[PDB]
């Protein structure tokens, strides 16, 4: 894996180069915008479990073809591995958020997931639709004003979305 | 890598848990370790020629026979010279990685992984090495924080060569 | 216990190596944290019966079958009532541990490892603390980065619970 | 293990009750006191390789039936398990250093030492002074005072050199 | 799916060797038990409705906080009372599997496994479901060997719960 | 392990003869009794969840030093490891009731026990009175009359009682 | 695997619906005819060793070009694979025999098997020869009316000459 | 020593949990075939000797070298008789031990395990114990269920000498 | 196979090294011996259809059972010597092979490997071969290491077979 | 693996014959050449290290763009793992040219090797003008006369040529 | 101690079989070549004092820094001089000791295992050894197998060092 | 393990000096008796099967108390293992024989078997008896003159019986 201080130390190494001064500049403008990075992932850290099961909940209720018997999602065994999954994909969202690279989640999570669903023959869009439903509430979550210092957040969750939009992509 | 966030993900991650206060706190203090990293990576950066053209030269001034010794590992002419320099700029270059990324992650797997062997194989010697990053941490001119992380990244890679 | 020292320790003694750069700032980062968890921890304890009797009458209040229903693990009784009030400091107690500690060790180690089999055996509803914790959480009166601490403290044990 | 955090709660949870405000002012003069420590465990994980190798030439010249033809460090693999455990005992002296506590010194090294070397034949009196050796350059080292900013270290010297003495009195 | 001829193939099958006559002797015994078991089976499909309703109803008296907290996870409106009929029904037709099928084979495959995840994530409560199949076990109206084999899988399942 | 059966094949090896009428017949009554024998061990194995459960509160309550804090059921950690004992000492009584010899018992569960608790440092005396008050519960659950075809058990319960008496005796 | 009971409780559950009474009368019709099945597996397991050797011979005897130097049966140990082999056939038939499906026969012994023998350079078709030679065999020995009970078996047999059929048809 | 009991219960305890149906059901099952187990063993033990005698007679009839041929694992002397007497009421007690037991623990254990050892060590042909046996099921005198347990347990002991 | 050079050859393989001295003195030791190797080899060739025939006899004449007895596995009828003379000409060959390549990997691979599940299943005796091979040694007619290298090869196939 | 003697042993065995005289003349004279095959061996392994060390040179210098920042042997890591290839496959020769047969070089070191450095991305050009290099200074050293009995090894320079060849073009 | 005597006798342990003609073949090519390996380990043992004076003479005439130097692991004083002189005598006895023995043991045991970390940490550099190592071939003044093998092991410490 | 040579290098290492005249002397002599060490060892490796048969059958003369019905060898499966023990002890033998030295038939095989014999149960007087009529008919077939040249092996004799002796000691 590899987050942006490593991926800008391998790409001056591949060149074989010292870092420039703008290389050095933006790593410090990473740096300086910690504390906003540090508390989106504790709120979704510390929110995990609402959002999974509220997003659960409105993925069943959108899709009632997947708990009915005969399902997908029918049985205790099933409906307790879909809450697993969908439990691990926002746990991989939030190590890409705190790396500030994909690598991880690319490498870790979404690596062969599609021939593995393919194989089982669990469907995609419906986790599709849940990793969506997961952004939303996550994205909603992280620009909660109560309780915080008011600050410029729009880029942090802008890359976030981007996160969920990658998980939803690679998935489907 | 190994840097210090990508070690705190890897340790959430072998126990399939999400991310602690621990790991948190840990990136809190690379971030405030930072500053001091940045600055002795620009003050190394800044002066990269005169250092190596400098520590080469003590390594000849220290180990007089590495100059008249007839024979492929020695620096008794020009490709040796060349070969002299460049080991010692890679040296620099490598500890200007491990500063910017905040650990010893680019100087375990650039450098150190494999570096006994090598100089067993092609018969060169770890004193001469260890005088050069002796010279540069003598006289890498900074002061402070700065100062501290250039000279406990040299050591680690002096306790590495001895 | 898991403290970020011991786990720092741990991480470096299981792979047989000094303790480096990422292991330190860790610890300096726990240190920077430790005022805002000290500052939680002072605010938790000094007010810990007011906290107890408003959770426990606020579980009270939202579950009101929990006083009228005839049953062993049911507060109809004073030893009911005794119980859910030993219950609510021990979580209380636990979570001041935590904060004085720097992490869910004593969280994880006292309260949580076990908690399930406990609940399903002697017929308790996690639906219970997680009323009484966020009567808490509501009710600390800390603002700022104590506030945020104690908030995560909690927060981690509710979804220990749920 | 235990550091001193872990071993006042764990008192506390032991006795059954809060932590009092004598508590939390030790807790806080120790926190207050960290960048100290970080220097010394800094200065010595620096200096660990001189300070052995030293430490391992002075004992040999002090005490030389140790490498002469079947004395107990006469081989190039006796030598090196001399100067591993030299090495070891040095690192968990460090590591105790950092915890503030000596339960990991005690636990994971010094338990079950002294009837390890009886069995294998191992001479303790040469290991502890090879321990004093290297306390001596040690605490030599952590007092240098140049490139430094002035302060009062007493206590952790001290504190140091206790952990030294413990782990030669636990090997002889 | 867990049988007992099944089982004592596998067992066979683990070791490499053929039926010894202690496997005819285990299927011979199932076979001699296979008449109650159909009859339990019999007299538990042809009243499912019926127990089903009893069940609902039982357990909407005993604990009458759940038709009147307002909840995602309470039969205070038509979408729980259906959910709750569906879980009963769920509940009496596995039992019914687990009468044809001689063992506890889909009881543990498509009710057991996973249980307790699914109590807590969704806030559910097992007692809700013991006083389900204590009713069940009340007024299923069966007398003798089946009344006895009947019994033995709810009280199995309802071990699982508590 | 060894059932009675197995027991007296093993006495008839050992001394190189033929089972005698006697031995035939003792197995054969012992084949003629195994109705009521399967009964109890049903319905133990159907009680068993209640008669834990029972038994560790009526426990609980006679000797409340266990569950203050310091003891040595307070935690959920330790008091999900006393009702763990508890509930495999009732599986081992109930697999010897179901063989009918005490060897499976004395050789899988009680062999060693002691020592273990004592390093430990579990009281015995607990142990043994929760034991004791399981007795009490599968003893009187064995003996309800409602819903089964009437008949003497005597020896059974009988031998039950021996079996948890055996149990209680070696572990305190 | 699956038996007869639990592959109508398999459609059953995906269907989502009670057992009807046709298929509780058709399984009660199973458990009728309990007896038959075991005699054939007990006589199958009984004369096993016969079957396979008598076939073995009268295999060897039809192909002389199996145990000539340079074949695929020339040797002690590609005998003994070769044995073991219809053994292990033979062992699985019986299994599923027993089971009443043929789902434990194709997922264990068939799954895969004309591949490897492809890849080891094993000829299908003189194991279809020793499958079919087998099946005789043990069909003639299953249909033996002395010292049992007079009935009939012709479903039974047919059964079993199926299982046997398929075995061969897999193979070749 | 390996009976459908301990079977059984070492099946259960594997597995870290009580009891189940199918155990039972095989005990009840093993119950059940007894009586004919009781009525074989009953009618082999009471005609022990005159079995051994004939079956001795058979396998010296059939095999004729064994009573002329000069060796020490030749019958030719009184030692060698004795020797062949004593092996074949080793089978039919074995057997007898096997039928009362319910299963092939016995015979497993105390004659099947290293059986092929010892015939290749002191040179013994498993061809006269197979005639013995097969004498032995020719002349038992049993009719029906109790016939049917000795002839399994006859073949067994067969098929585990070819 | 198993041959000296191959034997030190993997050997030195699984250790990751090249070949020592000791390997190279193993080969020249090999090279010594295979002087009187392939003297014995061809002293056993030269005389093979002789040696077989009189091997045989040996065996009719020591077990007259063998050319009376009627069975599939004896040497009745024509069909019977034909597969003896077949099985004394593959042992005999098999062990010029061991003699040629200069160890028993050819004895171990060919002849060894499943020789007891074979004389077992299909009802032949060790004690032929045994006697065939003993006349095999008694009358090959060699004098001198050719002879002890042959008889080392033949007692190994006879402890084999016993 | 096979040496001559195996190999000649197999096809016998194969076709079911006796070995003629021309084989057994063929094998006296293999044996009567083998103190040359233990002299190369012999000097191979002595000088192993001086021929990976001086064949890495050269190659270095030929083809300057492998140790350049971004090559392929651009690390110490790296390097030390060409080093590795270099050395084993040195070995890997002169294992084929104790056995007198090419089945152990083939089986164990070049099967597969082209996909794997073509997974990787190793060129195999440069690979095989090492081993050419590794071949002519293995050459030249094996038929030094200096120290040593005269006599004629043209077939066994001539074999071990052609084993470093084929392990070239295996390779590239 | 590795010998060919104690290798083959392992090999055979490690399967549980007795000693076959290979290794006592191996044991003969050992007893063939110890003519050679005592001739050499004589001469090499007679003139010790001779030979460890003069490679320590031709380290120093190469090397004429290590003379003049002013360090601890320099040959600048007389203990430096005396601890060359211990190290070059005991490569020469353990060379001896490895000639007599027939194989690499004692060199592995005694001195190979743990070099690379000893000339590390105590900065000695393993091509004076090479140079006394290469003085002491060219001047022992041996021909034919003596020679050989006195060179083969000198090699093969050589090879250990570079 | 260590065999002469291995003896003499040890002590000679630890002593410090280089072999004298008087160990190089004896060593030649213990070189130039090689063929009679492989002679004996050849021949009773030849001869163990027929040893192991005759020494068991004559220890279950002597002593009849060992086969009966309950004596430690009433089974396949114990005569079996007593077969096995004493093939071990023979093969350890020879395995010392040709070393040269005890070290390994006391380090692998004497060393803790008293102990083991005493918790299984075994008399050791009965393995002694055993051990003592294998040497003695081990001794008679190595002095066996017949095809092989003459010469004088009392020596070796009296070693390979001093070994014997020692095993019985060991064991006894
Ligand atoms: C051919 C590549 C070169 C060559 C070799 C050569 N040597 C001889 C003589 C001998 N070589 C040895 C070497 C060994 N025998 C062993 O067992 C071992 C390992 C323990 C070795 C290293 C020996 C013993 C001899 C015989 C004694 C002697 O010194 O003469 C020959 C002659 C033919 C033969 O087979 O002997 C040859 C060709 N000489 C060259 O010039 C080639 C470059």
């Amino acid at each position: 894996m590899l987050d942006a201080f490593a991926k800008v130390v391998s790409q001056a190494d591949t060149k074989g180069e010292f870092l420039s001064s703008a290389q050095l500049d933006a790593l410090s403008n990473v740096v300086k915008d910690g504390s906003k990075r540090l508390d989106a992932v504790n709120r979704m850290t510390s929110n995990a479990s609402t959002i999974v099961a509220n997003a659960a909940r409105s993925l069943f209720e959108e899709q009632p073809q997947l708990i009915q018997p005969g399902g997908n999602a029918y049985t205790n065994r099933r409906m307790a591995a879909c809450l697993r999954d969908m439990e691990i994909i926002l746990r991989y969202v939030t190590y890409a958020t705190l790396a500030g690279d994909s690598s991880v989640l690319d490498d870790r999570c979404l690596n062969g997931l599609r021939e593995t669903y393919q194989a089982l023959g669990v469907p995609g869009g419906s986790v599709a639709a849940g990793v969506a439903k997961m952004k939303d509430a996550a994205i909603a979550i992280v620009n909660d004003p109560n309780g915080i210092t008011k600050g410029d957040c729009s880029a942090l969750v802008s890359e976030i979305a981007s996160y969920f939009d990658r998980a939803a992509a690679a998935v489907a | 890598m190994k840097t210090p966030i990508t070690e705190a993900i890897a340790a959430a991650d072998t126990q399939g848990r999400f991310l602690s206060n621990t790991e948190l706190q840990a990136v809190n203090g690379r971030f405030e370790r930072a500053a001091a990293s940045m600055e002795a990576a620009r003050a190394l950066t800044n002066n990269a020629q005169q250092l190596i053209d400098g520590a080469a030269n003590a390594v000849y001034q220290k180990f007089p026979y590495t100059t008249q010794m007839q024979g492929a590992n020695f620096a008794s002419d020009s490709r040796g010279k060349s070969k002299c320099a460049r080991d010692i700029g890679y040296y620099l270059r490598i500890i200007t990685y491990s500063l910017v990324a905040g650990g010893t992650g680019p100087l375990d797997e650039y450098l150190i992984a494999g570096l006994d062997e090598i100089n067993r194989t092609f018969d060169l010697s770890p004193s001469w090495y260890v005088e050069a990053l002796k010279y540069i941490k003598a006289n890498h001119g900074l002061s402070g924080q700065a100062a501290n992380e250039a000279n406990t990244y040299i050591d680690y890679a002096i306790n590495a060569l001895s």
